[PDB]
DNA sequence: AAGAGTATGGGTG
DNA sequence: CCCATACTCTT
């Protein structure tokens, strides 16, 4: 859920170099910040060292 | 309490196989960009164009990537990461001994 | 996740779900300027949802889950013996490890275990892959890995070269005192058990009636190096703690050895002349001659002179036959008195520690081997056994009972005409029964310890 | 008065079962608390090195 | 005489004691318990009816209506006992409970009955015990073990001088309830009492006093006596006792009646204290300073003033005596206290507590219960009156009623369950009195204030609390007032009660599988006490002297068998002919003794009872007439033993095992062991596993037959008869008619368990002894069970066995076995493990079971049938798929990729996703049972319906038997009535049976019992045929699952386990050891025919455990085997029958005076040839555990069977031929295979998968994980000087995540050196003490 | 008004 | 069970 205690768009994407909504999905879009969902496309480890 | 274990996917596996390749650097690039564009069928997701930008240096050539394509489809299991069907079938079928009937 | 789909939830998480419910229900308090007398609850309990987040407990009552069980908060993870610093960082389990049942292996040497090869292919399995690739047998690593799977015959081979000089270290729980993790050099055998090395146990405090040893792969060349240079159970033979020998035998060894080197008034091929110890040997291989004959041997013997150099002497000793047969085993540079007499575990540790004095490391080793082999192929010849008939009663432990008794009585009727008072008789009677005890513990060993024979 | 050889009887093997267990009891006890006062000695003399 | 099954095999005896009592049931504790819990009682004393009673009736707060119990009952149960466990339901009966819902009118005397109404309502399920004593909870058998509790009633006791410095003791006492609050009452260093509820804060002693209507003067009266002084103007006179001056030393000169008896300075003598009794002294004459510290009594007032002059309990002073004297109050009274003894205690307490009244006293006890908030007098009287004087709130039970009788030492034994003042009182003087050195502490470890507590009562207490709270409910729902349509079902809800039993009969601590390694290892579970459990002690809070071996266990828990570890002395065994009171209490039997003449009587004595008595040891000499043959014996008198006369003897013993339990008293020759190693082999002897074929022991104690019987293992015949059918399965007899019901065919069924798993996955099968056509009587053994031989206890095999060492391989209790004992598969045994594929419903549709999965090959679908299931009898191995499942994978928008998919290859390839159940590795067997479980109005497939049918069989068959039984005879009597007249005979015979209906005769009885006869076989067929249709609707019945469950299916696999190296191997007197090296057989030792030994034992380990017993077995196996073999050899060569039995009644006749008498005359040929077959393996022998058999007999029975009678021989090296130099022992053990296989020890790992927090290897053999590297072996590397051992060891290992991948490519890649980086768990640590706040962070 | 002593609470196994 | 702290009686 957004703004939850698992949110993807606090602590990171759920699935590595993808979004929430699903319009990035590939290596070619690392680093970029959906305008819909919000979620950053980078690894999903992030979700062990964000707080 | 149980916290739960690792399991190992398709692409956990594709990557282990990926590492104890004999690759470059530039080779292990690619690979790694393949295997992200693969998905859980076995099929790849991007033409190739897609991971030859996604690489992000001018120096490199659409044949290097074939040949890098091409080394991993030979990966466990065979057929994995094809473009289409009939790319799946035929390196299925290069794979057989020659005396099959058929 | 469980079976069925359901999630369920974790206490941490539970936790966090009352801090933030009572968060926002504060917020929409304040923000609607309810009365006062609410909003003071709501912030006591807001205030005890954090102090419970972070320390359940602590303050007041713990709160529980649906188990009537406490809910563990940051506080009970970072403590405690199931915390992390204990659980996690102090110590961990780790990979390229195994365990197992372990047996006694008698022909080993005391650099050596028994390792099962079934647990030897799973704990090498990369060095394996690697040795496969290496030699053209397979050509990727999907190819090796098939090929380990169906265990083929090559690959057999392939382990038996992998493991030539790797050695593993072996650990007994608990661990005391450093000699409970100790290094060995791999024999692949058949069978489901580990094999040690009998010299060892006592520094293990092991034996064979179900315990279990872990086993561990050094991986790096300086783990190999301080495997073999540090924890090498040919390194490790004198204590840490006031260095007396470890590796001293024990039970079959000593009884064998005794038994060997002991004398009998008449035996078999008494008072003969022999050569030297093999004419000895070949004497009680054929049966002509006993064990415990008491003849005279022609003995070479060598001693260390001042600058460092060995001098050897030749003449007749008055010995037996089982001592000249030992003697062979006894390295150069020790006198023949160290073995003509009859040996226990005292004189055997005693000679062991003169041989390291004098001579070194190597040839200690190469004696303990020799002495345990002897010892224990000696044992197994004597045939000692035990009977029914071996514990010898005394003649004379009836009447001390009896004698014990009437002093008892005599002293219980003096009590009854009033002579003594309670404490008085209770000691005296004590007394009484602690010599008549004494009284017949020499009695059964003076009977015990002597025997009649014929001249 | 006896011994194993001869045999005891039931009294006899009675009071003999007071000290089995109390010897038995005391070697199951005490293993928990050597282990404390070596934690303790390894605790307090940890970094000492030549 | 003996039975039949014993007159097969008759076991020598050595036994020289006659046996007064027989050993009773060995399961009766269970038994009695559980059936006082549910058998209806006239009085509410036991089970439901006092549960019941306790809380009906239930009245509203109005009083217009209320709620009455009538009575209970119980409905039969569904399923039986096997049908439950084949479900996996549980075995248990409805609850039918009859209330009555009465109305009272208002406005009129009392309350007149407007209506009633009453109704039979549905309580719930209550589990039932079986024939053995366990529970089917859940398809599994469950045992409940008693617990050794702490006896309500008052407790007296003290500390040690450990809680004070001075080392000054302190007492107390103690009130404990079976339910309610606690009371204590405890002194402190400066001698006041002090009283405590419920271990709460420290109250003065007299609060309680106060809080029960009590004025300080009657306070002073009931804890002090009285002394007056009088004005009688000689300086106060004062009415004296001469025994008061006892213990005072003279502070004047005491001179009374003109007689001078002590001076100043001088202490009073005794004989002082006789003349003033003898000259009878009334008068004393005292100075006025004699008061200067006596304590007043009472409250006096000048009348004239009209003021209070001196408070009562306060010291008075002269000025004070003065302002009496005045005043002309001529009687003052003062306390007798000294110093020896009628301390102040009472009055310092009174002094020193603060309240002086009766209501301030409930405000501080309620204040002290209750703080944090504001008192109130309600509030207070009522926390007050409910504390201690609430039936509802506190029960001093019935044994809780007669300990706090016999402790105040009172005269009744029934009373109040609630306490009163004068039981505060009476406990408060007790106190007093102990503390003036006038009595003695309890012993709180005697077994006369230990409880048993067994199955019966905790079902009982857990349905009060169910049935406590279902009465609140009915409370709450009752203020609403609808008495004109409301009925008693509405109103009770049965989720709570049975919620409530549920959770007692499954998740209890004192609730477990029942242990089913062998059948010793049931009877010893069932006997089981425990310390533990709720309302019990803590393993870590117990101390050492709860756990030690005390006087009074006696005869009644084993001091043996015990556990040792943290439970040592906390679980315990009880003996074999213990009992327990109707209040709890163990007891043991005694024989009384008569004017020095032992007689038969038995009495039951409990611990209290024996103490008081002087009893006789059982191994004493007596007389024919049973006079004992010495003058003095060995007695216990008061917790001690001495000798004593012959006129003081009052008991004596029964049995000289009865202080022995049921496992210790089956290790013969017990009294030549140590205790430890006796402890080590009565634990060691019940995780046996049985092996293929069952073995008798050959040298036994005479318990076997008890054990094997009392099990219930085994098939017992429940009426005599002879063998009618006998098969592999099934055995059917043919009851005498002398023990037949009218009506009835007499047949009894038995249908035998067949290669089923049990709790251990081990194999349970039952095998018959019984020929066609032998006759058998009631209690006789039909077919032997696990671990059963002819009906004896067999839980290991006879092994031939050398005492010497071999080349070091019996080094340290190691274990030389020989190749023949593999080769004959004397120590195999059968595993049995079972496995489960569950098909759920999804959202995208339901899972189905099925053959066709499209992505596998032909291959690995070739051991499926058609259902998709595999069969039964295919050999499976690791990664072979058992049930086919398939799950939906759902629908998706169908792109012309996955079109061209579908159109190429197929639309069940496109939809669903293998999920099949497959055999995990490294496990095989061969499938024999299947079973699949169905949710009702699911339709079920072929393999369901064929296990259907197969069960349908079975039942048919089985009512086949019965119905030709009825018809066969109802036929005959109609061809006995058709022959007396129109007579056929053979033209009868010809004709069938049916026909005989047909055929008619004239209008006289010839047709009226025809017709009769007629009706009778209509009658039986119709019967029949609705037995079978209710046993086909029960078969064919559905199974109820969890919510969201399809199907699930069960398959069995068996294997084989064989003895090799690694396997632990035991005897029966704690020796113990593993196997080392099986032995090729021209290795092992032999003797001078040739015969080598099958095992070869080291003699070391011997004679410093003191086990002398398994030297002395060793040579009495020996003998047994030889006269054995000389049976055998007699009947190789055939020879008459006289010769034979000559030689057995020889055998059977040796001994000194033993107690058995076997006489060869009254055996027929026939028998005697069959026993003779049955001993040509050795004859068995017993010897009980105190009164076995003696060197000289076994020397005799070596002699016997022409053996050396030192029990050693000569051997010979099977590798060189050479003689061994000295005589070795060789004979006979019984050797045991105990459940420690290496199969199930062995692990390794190189890699696998690891934790989602930690990302560390996980734990365990199962998850295949790692093995753990603790802080001890870290402090060793450190000692070593190992640092790149630690370091590899701590990162590269286990959680350096980068690190491991880049050690394996190295690895793989030859180069064997690593990178470290950072553990995960310090980066979790790192994050998790940020969470709290605090800012910790790396630096540079 | 200091000073020695006692009841209460925390951390340990 | 052992040590540290707030409350109580004594010189
Ligand atoms: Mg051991
Ligand atoms: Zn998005």
């Amino acid at each position: 859920e957004r703004d939850g205690l698992f949110c993807a768009r606090i602590f990171g994407p759920v699935k590595d170099y993808e979004c929430l909504c699903g319009k990035y999905k590939r290596l070619k879009h690392r680093g970029v910040i959906c305008e819909k969902c919000g979620v950053e496309v980078t690894q999903t480890k992030v979700r062990r060292e964000r707080m | 309490v149980y916290q739960g274990e690792t399991t190992q996917t398709l692409q956990d596996y594709l990557m282990w196989q990926v590492e104890l390749t004999p690759f470059s650097d530039t080779d292990r690039a690619i690979a790694t960009s393949i295997v992200d564009a693969v998905d859980e069928t076995g099929y790849l997701t991007v033409p190739l164009e897609d991971i030859l930008e996604s690489i992000g240096d001018e120096e490199i050539d659409i044949d290097e990537v074939e040949a890098v394509l091409k080394r991993i489809q030979r990966f466990d299991p065979v057929g994995v990461a094809a473009k289409d069907l009939r790319d799946c079938l035929l390196i299925q079928l290069s794979q057989f001994d020659k005396t099959t009937p058929w | 996740p469980l079976d069925g789909g359901r999630f369920a939830t974790s206490d941490l998480n539970d936790l966090y779900r009352r801090v933030i419910n009572r968060n926002n229900r504060l917020k929409r308090l304040l923000d609607l300027a309810a009365p006062d007398i609410i909003v003071r609850n709501e912030k006591r309990m807001l205030q005890e949802a954090v102090d419970a987040l972070l320390d359940n407990g602590r303050r007041g009552r713990a709160i529980t889950g649906s188990n009537k069980r406490p809910l563990k908060s940051l506080a009970d993870m970072i403590k405690g013996k199931q915390g992390r610093f204990r659980q996690n960082l102090l110590g961990k389990r780790v990979d390229y490890s195994g365990r197992s049942v372990i047996t006694v292996g008698p022909y080993l040497r005391l650099h050596q275990c028994g390792l099962p090869k079934k647990m030897a292919l799973e704990l090498f399995k990369p060095f394996i892959y690697g040795k496969l690739e290496l030699r053209g047998l397979a050509t990727t690593i999907k190819a090796a890995k098939k090929m380990v799977e169906r265990e083929e015959a090559v690959v057999w081979d392939i382990l038996d070269e992998v493991i030539r000089e790797h050695p593993v270290l072996l650990n007994r729980a608990p661990t005391l005192h450093r000699l409970g993790i100790q290094a060995f050099e791999p024999v692949l055998i058949e069978g489901k058990a580990i094999q040690l090395h009998p010299l060892v146990c006592a520094a293990y405090n092991a034996d064979f009636d179900g315990d279990q040893m872990a086993v561990h792969v050094p991986l790096t060349l300086e783990a190999q190096l301080e495997a073999r240079a540090l924890m090498m159970s040919t390194n490790n033979i004198l204590s840490p703690a006031n260095g007396e020998p470890i590796i001293v035998p024990s039970q079959d060894v000593v009884l064998g050895l005794y038994y060997m080197t002991r004398d009998c008034v008449n035996a078999k091929g008494e008072g003969m002349v022999l050569t030297g110890p093999k004419e000895a040997e070949r004497l009680y291989r054929s049966g002509l001659a006993s064990l415990h004959a008491r003849v005279k041997v022609r003995i070479t013997e060598y001693e260390k002179d001042a600058n460092g150099e060995l001098v050897a002497k030749t003449s007749l000793k008055d010995t037996t036959v089982g001592r000249a047969i030992l003697w062979m085993i006894v390295p150069k540079g020790l006198p023949y008195s160290i073995v003509n007499q009859a040996l226990g575990k005292k004189a055997i540790s005693k000679m062991l520690n003169t041989c390291y004095r004098i001579l070194g490391l190597k040839p200690t080793v190469i004696f303990a081997d020799q002495i345990m082999y002897t010892g224990f192929a000696y044992a197994a010849r004597s045939g000692a056994s035990v009977g029914i008939d071996d514990m010898v009663i005394p003649e004379k432990k009836h009447e001390i009972i009896s004698e014990a008794e009437a002093e008892v009585a005599e002293i219980q009727e003096q009590f009854q005409s009033g002579l003594v008072t309670a404490g008085e008789r209770y000691n005296k009677v004590i007394d009484i029964w602690a010599a008549a005890n004494d009284r017949v513990s020499k009695a059964m060993m003076d009977n015990l310890q002597t025997e009649t024979v014929i001249n | 008065t006896a011994n194993f050889r001869e045999g005891l009887n039931v009294l006899q093997y009675f009071i003999s079962t007071h000290g089995a267990r109390k010897g038995l009891a005391d070697t199951a006890l005490k293993t928990a608390n050597s282990g404390y006062l070596t934690r303790r000695l390894v605790d307090v003399a940890q970094d000492l090195v030549v | 005489v003996y039975s039949y099954t014993e007159k097969k095999r008759i076991r020598k005896d050595f036994g020289k004691r006659p046996q007064v009592l027989d050993v009773p049931y060995l399961l009766s504790i269970q038994l009695d318990s559980f059936q006082k819990f549910i058998e209806q009682d006239p009085e509410g004393q036991y089970g439901l009816e006092a549960a019941f009673r306790s809380v009906f009736p239930i009245q509203s707060y109005s009083g217009n209506s209320e709620l009455q119990y009538v009575s209970y009952r119980l409905g039969e149960p569904v399923f039986d006992v096997q049908e439950c466990q084949i479900r996996g339901v549980t075995y248990s009966a409805p609850l039918r409970v009859k209330l009555r819902l009465v109305i009272y009118e208002r406005e009129a005397p009392e309350g007149t009955v407007k209506d009633i109404k009453e109704q039979e309502v549905y309580m719930g399920e209550i589990p039932l015990m079986t024939d053995n004593g366990t529970f089917v909870i859940n398809g599994t058998e469950r045992v409940i073990v008693s617990q050794l509790h702490r006896s309500p009633g008052v407790f007296f006791d003290s500390d040690k001088g450990k809680t004070h410095s001075s080392g000054k003791v302190l007492y107390n006492a103690r009130i404990i309830p079976y339910r309610g609050s606690w009371l204590d009452f405890e002194f402190d260093p400066k001698d006041n009492l002090f009283v405590r509820i419920d271990r709460r804060r420290k109250l003065p002693a007299t609060i309680i006093l106060r809080a029960l209507n009590y004025t300080t003067e009657q306070i002073l009266d009931l804890f002090f006596e009285k002394v007056i002084f009088e004005i009688r103007d000689n300086k106060l006179q004062m009415e004296l006792v001469p025994e008061r001056l006892r213990g005072e030393t003279a502070s004047f000169d005491i001179e009374a009646n003109g007689k001078v008896y002590v001076e100043k300075g001088r202490r009073i003598t005794a004989r002082h204290i006789r003349q003033l009794e003898k000259d009878d002294v009334k008068l004393i004459e005292v100075p006025v300073e004699y008061i200067a510290g006596k304590v007043v009594a009472k409250d006096y007032i000048d009348e004239s003033t009209g003021e209070l002059i001196c408070a009562a309990n306060m010291e008075l002073s002269l000025d004070l005596l003065a302002k009496l004297s005045q005043s002309g109050h001529k009687r003052i009274e003062t306390l007798f206290t000294n110093d020896l003894d009628h301390g102040p205690y009472i009055s310092e307490t009174l002094r020193v507590d603060p309240t002086n009244d009766r209501l301030s006293a409930l405000v501080e006890i309620y204040r002290m219960m209750r703080p944090g908030e504001p008192p109130t007098r309600e509030a207070a009287e009522s926390l007050f009156e409910n504390l201690f004087f609430s039936e509802d709130r506190y029960d001093l039970s019935a044994v809780g009623r007669m300990k706090f009788n016999r402790s105040l030492l009172r005269e009744e034994i029934e009373g109040s369950g609630i306490l009163s003042k004068d039981d505060i009182i009476d406990v408060m003087k007790k106190l007093i009195d102990i503390r003036n050195g006038k009595g003695e502490v309890d012993d709180i470890d005697h077994l006369g204030n230990r409880r048993i507590r067994s199955v019966g009562e905790m079902a009982e207490n857990q349905f009060r609390v169910g049935l406590v709270r279902v009465e609140r409910a009915v409370k709450e729902r009752l203020s609403l007032g609808d008495l004109d349509t409301l009925m008693p079902q509405d109103m009770i809800n049965a989720k709570p009660i049975s919620a409530a039993v549920k959770e007692f009969f499954g998740s209890s601590q004192l609730s477990q599988f029942m242990d089913q390694n062998n059948p010793l290892s049931e009877i010893t579970h069932k006997r089981r006490i425990s310390a533990l459990g709720p309302g019990g002690l803590t393993r870590e809070r117990a101390g050492f002297e709860v756990r030690d071996v005390h006087p009074t266990h006696y005869g009644r828990v084993c001091p043996i068998e015990t556990p040792e570890g943290p439970n040592i002395g906390l679980i315990n065994s009880l003996s074999v002919y213990a009992q327990t009171n109707e209040y709890g209490f163990l007891e043991t039997p005694y024989r009384k003794v008569t004017d020095g003449v032992v007689t038969d009587e038995i009495h039951y004595l409990s611990a209290i009872e024996e103490g008081n008595y002087v009893i006789a040891q059982a191994n004493s000499n007596l007389d024919e007439e049973g006079h004992f043959v010495e003058d003095l014996v060995t007695c216990r008198s008061k917790g001690e033993s001495s000798l004593f006369s012959r006129d003081q003897v009052d008991y004596m013993d029964v049995s000289t095992q009865q202080v022995v339990s049921v496992g210790a008293s089956l290790i013969p020759f017990l009294e030549h062991d140590d205790a430890n190693r006796a402890l080590m082999g009565a634990n060691m002897q019940r995780q046996a596993v049985p092996t293929l074929r069952a073995d008798k022991p050959l040298v036994g104690t005479g318990m076997e037959r008890a054990v094997a019987v009392d099990s219930g293992v085994t098939a017992v015949a429940k009426r005599g008869g002879v063998v009618q059918y006998v098969d592999a399965s099934r055995i059917v007899i043919k009851v005498n008619e002398d023990e037949m019901y009218p009506g009835e065919a007499g047949i009894d069924i038995y249908n035998l368990t067949k290669y089923t798993r049990s709790n251990q996955n081990t194999c349970i099968n039952q095998m018959p002894c019984v020929s066609l056509g032998e006759p058998v009587e009631r209690g006789d053994v039909l077919a032997d069970g696990p671990s059963t031989d002819l009906g004896e206890l067999a839980l290991g095999q006879n092994m031939r066995v050398a005492f010497m060492p071999w080349n070091g391989y019996n080094f340290e209790d190691s274990i030389l076995v020989s190749e023949r004992v593999v080769q004959e598969d004397r120590f195999t045994t059968i595993h049995i493990q079972e496995l489960a594929c569950v098909s759920r419903d999804t959202k995208l549709g339901p899972e189905e079971i099925t053959a066709d999965i499209p992505n596998v090959g032909e291959a690995a679908l070739s051991k499926l049938d058609e259902s998709g299931i595999v069969y039964i009898g295919a050999e499976v191995t690791g990664g072979d798929i058992l049930v086919g499942k398939v799950t939906p994978k759902g629908e998706t928008q169908l792109t012309p990729e996955e079109k061209l998919l579908r159109a190429i290859f197929g639309e069940k390839a496109s939809d669903v996703k293998d999920s099949s159940l497959r055999v995990p590795n490294g496990v095989s067997g061969t499938v024999i049972d299947v079973q699949v479980f169905t949710r009702d109005g699911v339709e079920k497939d072929k393999r369901a319906l064929e296990i259907e049918e197969m069960q349908l069989k079975q039942a048919k068959k089985d009512l086949s038997e019965e119905l030709q039984i009825l018809e066969a005879g109802l036929f005959s009597r109609i061809r006995a009535v058709l022959v007396a007249g129109g007579v056929e005979a053979e033209k009868l015979d010809k004709l069938p049976r049916d026909r005989w209906l047909e055929l008619g005769l004239t209008d006289e009885e010839k047709q009226n019992q025809l017709e009769q006869l007629a009706e009778q076989y209509d009658e039986l067929k119709h019967e029949f045929e609705k037995k079978l249709e209710a046993k086909r609707r029960k078969i064919t019945q559905g199974d109820d699952l969890a919510p969201g469950v399809l199907k699930i299916v069960k398959v069995y696999l068996a294997v084989k386990r064989r003895i090799q190296p690694g396997d632990k191997m035991a005897g029966r007197h704690g020796n113990k050891g593993v196997i080392s090296k099986i032995n090729p057989i021209e290795d092992m030792p032999y003797d001078e025919n040739g015969t080598p030994v099958d095992i070869v034992l080291n003699p070391l380990g011997v004679p410093s455990r003191m086990n002398i017993g398994q030297i002395l077995e060793t040579h009495l196996g020996m003998a047994a085997k030889g006269i054995g073999d000389k049976i055998n050899a007699m009947l190789k060569q055939q020879q008459e029958v006289a010769k034979l039995r000559e030689f057995i009644q020889r055998a059977y006749d040796l001994g000194a005076d033993v107690r058995q008498k076997v006489d060869l005359s009254t055996f027929s040929d026939e028998e005697v040839m069959r026993l003779a077959e049955n001993l040509r393996k050795g004859m068995p022998i017993a010897t009980p555990v105190f009164d076995g058999a003696k060197e000289a007999e076994i020397k005799e029975l070596l002699k016997l069977g022409d053996l050396p009678t030192s029990g050693q021989i000569r051997l010979y090296d099977g590798r060189t031929g050479e003689q061994f130099e000295r005589p070795v022992t060789v004979g006979y053990m019984y050797m045991l295979k105990l459940n420690h296989l290496v199969d199930d020890k062995m692990h390794a790992r190189s890699t696998g998968s690891y934790s989602l927090v930690t990302q560390q290897p996980l734990g365990g053999k199962a998850q295949f994980g790692g093995q753990r590297f603790g802080e001890m072996e870290v402090w060793a590397l450190e000692a070593y000087g190992a640092a790149y051992t630690l370091q590899e060891m701590l990162t590269v290992k286990s959680d350096d995540v980068n690190g491991r991948t880049k050690m394996y490519k190295n690895i793989v890649d030859g180069n064997h050196q690593m990178e470290p980086g950072m553990p995960e768990s310090f980066n979790v640590l790192l994050k998790e003490i940020r969470s709290l706040g605090i800012n910790i962070e790396l630096e540079d």
